[PDB]
């Protein structure tokens, strides 16, 4: 029998989207600029301190400005004679030694060399020369030896006004201009529920499940590292395990139906994603 | 139709059903002599159940 | 404080307390793990019960209910991997295989 | 040909712009960069999270689809007699590998 | 059976079928050995949100039972709140950045469905901004009157310590 | 994972083996014979060699390895450690 | 007296775990007995070289393994280190 | 680094001793180096074996000359016990 093979169409594949670099330098001094200009009391720095992606700003604006990775990356030449530290985005994931901010799996700052030199990368990006309040992001029911160590950076190594800590799954229930309701927001590290009465969070009662799209990346590549058994002529990194669950995974309504004739022959060739290599 | 959610004696007599279904639970209160037609029944905790309310 | 073995916990019946003396006063390491006592009174236990299992069966076949070093020879020298293993040991009053050769025989 | 990749490591540094606001009469102190578990043990929140007491559904851990029973030599959840047969003839040291994924692998010490 | 089917492989297992598709096999060529096909990856991952205790053995409870145990369980029995079912279904939404999946709100609806009594105005949406939202919320609410009765100083830091809390509505508990 | 190599034992080969063992006739069937042989030999070295591998915890197989496993097998072999 | 130890229990045990209507021979006892002491001093040996080899000085159940997977061939070995971690698996759990 | 060591500079000096005029290759050093090891375990082996076997907790001059009756063969033996004796006298006349 050559009819299960022989009108099958020919495949549409997809290439591995790893998380590169990008050509950007921009020294942007045109925010200060503005932000000089605007009446005291009503000026702010916003920095969301996001497991996968920092971000920082100016409150006066829409989007934000700097939206880097807390990856940091520190060399010494002996060929050339020279101490290399560049971060962020700027590192390309062709040297790494690379060391994260962030603890493996949970959303608690325990590195803080590293997130010194992403703070410190966030200050020359955005342009100081020179002391405005900050507005910055946590994690919920955060350990007080971090917020200490936080704290104490941002007070003795920079020099600050102001800074008030906050929980930003609250910040974008208060954008979304909710008054009660309950807040279920599934994060890069914990998926957090938490019950909000009349712009208050019950926080006492606030439950974080310890699942999310780090361990959707590392389940991910788990599963490929045993399902393609006998040895896979490839490298596996973590990152693009989790650009093929951005855009290859979806929740399935009726679960038991689905997956119990999934693997039938009669329509596996439009269930099936296929990723190519170089 | 639904599944059994709870059997909870109220008064020491009339019992409670929550009755599950797929579009969602719904308390119930019982005579004592219909409790003693689903005790001789061998429902115990989450089996699903078909009462008539009238007969 | 209602003392147990360290056999019964382990689910072994071999000592496990026993082979642990023996680690430490054998001269094998400074230190031994606590594992390593009940992880080797299995394995031991386990061969143990390999042999008097096939020695049953060879001693059954004989009609006999006792089990003679002639059992031991034939539950070793069969089995292809304890074979391998008591290569180089000689059971006592346990004689050889019965194999005689195709050309020996009658024509 | 690699001035370009040397120029965009070069310009793409920290030490090469002077630090303009940096306090230089902070010190950093060495008993940073802790683990969860030294954390808590400093303060002895949190403990919010919470585990579940109902029937699961054990799907099988070679594929993904949903199997009914396991097995005594390598206890593993398997749909057919094709992933038992892959099962009972897989090189050693990846049979605790499945269970490393699936959880519970309880390695050695 | 040469001589039976003269009278009258892969396709039959679905190891094949699993790990490389209903094409044949690979001849070792150089752009076939590379490639990594996906079936049941595209719903087992995302499924451990819900099943977390058998997918991936995490011994936590799922997304729908948890909420179903807050909404059911603790807040009628939290005095201090005049409605449980009728002021907290209003409006549940969802944040986070692990939510752009295709059918992920309607799996909640239905859990939660399954879950109430029937009746409850339930009405679960998302934000509109998902991965941005987080840093717009604290940028419109940076510079007001609770903010500003919020802040936390430099004389507050050297006179009060490190771990220092302004008790406010969106951070967590005070100490 | 490549072809065959069993084949790779060349038949010049082992017949330069057979000089040196001091053979002046060889038959046909000698060189599969050897190649089968020296693939039982080849895997129950490796196999141990790879074990001392394993249980040092290292993903490269060194010289050590081999001497150990010949060395526990009854084949010591000098001019490499041990 | 000076009492002398030996496996004799240990095996009889054993025999009647595996075969409870048979017997067992004196002699039989003392061939099973010096097995039993060759194997254990064949695996710790063995794991007293692994234990050198790599510069440490505790022998913990991962030589004991490794040892056995050098010296039993094939399934024999297989079983072995199943009932091993079995049995210091029960021994970890019941304290 | 970790200073790894051999028995290279003893080799040279006995082959020096030995014959005056005759080089040694790094193979061929290294060969020596491994028989040299090969013959320490051995006797030291036998040798704790030997205390073992009778209840000894000490490896005498006595279990090394009694190893070394054990494992060289015929003459070989003879004379190394001989170089044995005279050494470990010489070695009691400056002690
Ligand atoms: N289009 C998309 N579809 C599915 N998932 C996406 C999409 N875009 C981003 N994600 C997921 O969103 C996650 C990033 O979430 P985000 O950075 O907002 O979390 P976070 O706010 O840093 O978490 P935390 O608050 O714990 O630091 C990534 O894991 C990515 O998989």
């Amino acid at each position: 029998r050559d009819e299960p093979w022989k009108r099958l169409p020919p495949p549409t594949v997809y290439p591995v989207k790893e998380a590169r670099f990008e050509k950007y330098i921009p020294p942007q001094l045109d925010g200060r600029e503005r932000a000089l200009a605007q009446p005291p009391g009503q000026v702010a720095i916003v920095i969301d301190n996001g497991s996968h992606s920092v971000r920082a700003g100016w409150n006066f604006e829409d989007k934000p400005r700097l939206a880097i990775p807390p990856i940091m990356s520190k060399y010494r030449d002996r060929k050339m004679g020279k101490t290399f530290s560049f971060a962020g985005s700027d590192c390309y994931a062709a040297r790494s030694h690379i060391r994260n901010a962030f603890e493996a799996g949970t959303g608690i700052v325990s590195n803080w060399d590293v997130m010194e030199h992403v703070l410190d990368y966030v200050f020359v990006k955005l342009g100081m020369n020179e002391d405005m309040p900050i507005v910055m992001t946590e994690a919920v029911a955060n350990l007080p030896y971090s917020r200490k160590s936080m704290s104490e950076i941002i007070f003795e190594c920079y020099g600050a006004p102001s800074l008030v800590y906050g929980i930003d799954s609250l910040f974008s229930f208060r954008h979304n201009q909710g008054q009660t309701g309950l807040v279920v927001s599934s994060s890069y590290s914990a998926t957090h529920v938490i019950p909000v009465y009349n712009r208050k969070a019950l926080l006492s009662q606030a439950i974080r499940l310890n699942w999310g799209g780090w361990h959707m990346a590392e389940y991910m590549l788990k599963l490929l590292k045993l399902k393609y058994y006998t040895g896979f002529p490839g490298k596996l990194n973590s990152s693009q395990t989790e650009h093929m669950v951005r855009d290859f995974c979806y929740v399935s309504l009726d679960y038991d139906r689905e997956l119990a004739g999934y693997l039938d022959w009669t329509g596996l060739e439009d269930r099936e994603r296929i990723v190519q290599y170089p | 139709e639904g599944e059994v959610t709870e059997m909870t004696p109220e008064e020491a007599s009339t019992l409670l059903i929550g009755l599950k279904s797929a579009r969602g639970q719904k308390k119930l209160r019982l005579d004592p002599s219909i409790y003693e037609a689903i005790q001789k029944e061998r429902v115990q905790v989450g089996d699903v159940i078909y009462i008539e309310t009238n007969t | 404080a209602k003392a147990k073995t360290r056999s019964s916990r382990a689910g072994l019946q071999f000592p496990v307390g026993r082979v642990h003396r023996l680690l430490r006063k054998g001269n094998y390491a400074e230190r031994v793990g606590a594992g390593a006592p009940v992880y080797l009174a299995a394995v031991l236990e386990y061969l143990t019960a390999e042999i008097l299992e096939l020695a049953g069966n060879a001693a059954r076949d004989n009609k006999k209910t006792r089990i003679i070093p002639r059992h031991l020879q034939l539950a070793i020298r069969n089995d292809e991997e304890l074979n391998k293993l008591l290569g180089k040991v000689t059971i006592a009053q346990g004689g050889v295989l019965p194999n005689i050769q195709a050309v020996l025989l009658p024509k | 040909a690699q001035a370009a990749h040397q120029a965009l490591v070069e310009q793409l540094d920290l030490h090469s712009i002077h630090k303009t606001f940096r306090n230089p009469n902070w010190r950093p102190n060495q008993r940073r960069n802790k683990t969860i578990k030294a954390i808590l043990g400093e303060s002895q929140t949190n403990i919010e999270s919470a585990p579940s007491l109902a029937p699961m559904k054990h799907y099988c851990d070679v594929t993904g689809l949903p199997a009914p029973y396991l097995d005594p030599k390598t206890r593993l959840r398997y749909h057919n007699k094709e992933i038992f047969a892959m099962i009972r003839n897989l090189p050693q040291g990846m049979g605790e590998q499945f269970l490393e994924a699936r959880g519970a692998h309880t390695v050695l010490k | 059976x040469x001589x039976x089917x003269x009278x009258x492989d892969w396709s039959k297992s679905l190891l094949h079928a699993f790990r490389y598709g209903p094409r044949p096999f690979d001849p070792s060529s150089q752009a076939e050995t590379h490639r990594v096909h996906l079936n049941v990856e595209r719903i087992r991952v995302p499924e451990v949100l819900f099943q977390p205790a058998a997918i991936a053995g995490v011994d936590q409870a799922g997304l729908v039972e948890i909420a179903g145990d807050i909404l059911c369980q603790r807040l009628p029995s939290l005095p201090g709140i005049q409605d449980a079912p009728d002021a907290f279904l209003r409006d549940v939404f969802l944040t986070g950045g692990n939510t752009l999946f295709q059918n992920f709100d309607e799996r909640l609806r239905q859990g939660l469905m399954a879950l109430l009594p029937v009746g409850a105005p339930l009405r679960v949406r998302r934000a509109q901004d998902a991965i941005l939202d987080a840093w717009r919320g604290a940028a419109g609410w940076a510079c007001t009157e609770e903010a500003k009765a919020a802040w936390i100083t430099r004389e507050e830091y050297l006179e009060k310590g490190g771990e220092y809390i302004k008790e406010h509505d969106l951070g967590n508990a005070f100490a | 994972v490549l072809r065959d190599n069993i084949q790779g034992i060349t038949k010049p080969a082992i017949r330069r083996l057979a000089r040196r063992g001091g053979v002046k006739r060889i038959s046909g069937l000698i060189y599969e014979e050897t190649r089968g042989v020296l693939k039982v030999f080849l895997e129950n070295v490796i196999r141990d060699a790879v074990t001392y591998t394993e249980h040092a915890k290292r993903k490269t197989v060194t010289a050590m390895d081999v001497v150990y496993a010949l060395k526990r097998q009854g084949r010591t072999l000098y001019g490499f450690g041990g | 007296r000076s009492r002398k130890e030996s496996y004799s229990v240990y095996v009889y045990k054993v025999l009647k775990q595996v075969h409870p209507d048979t017997g067992i021979s004196s002699k039989a006892m003392g061939i099973m007995n010096s097995f039993v002491n060759d194997i254990f001093e064949r695996i710790a040996g063995e794991a007293s070289r692994l234990a050198h080899y790599n510069k440490r000085s505790t022998i913990t159940s991962r030589e004991i393994q490794t040892a056995v997977r050098l010296l039993l061939p094939g399934e024999l070995a297989k079983h072995a280190v199943s009932e091993g971690t079995k049995a210091v698996t029960k021994y970890t759990s019941s304290k």
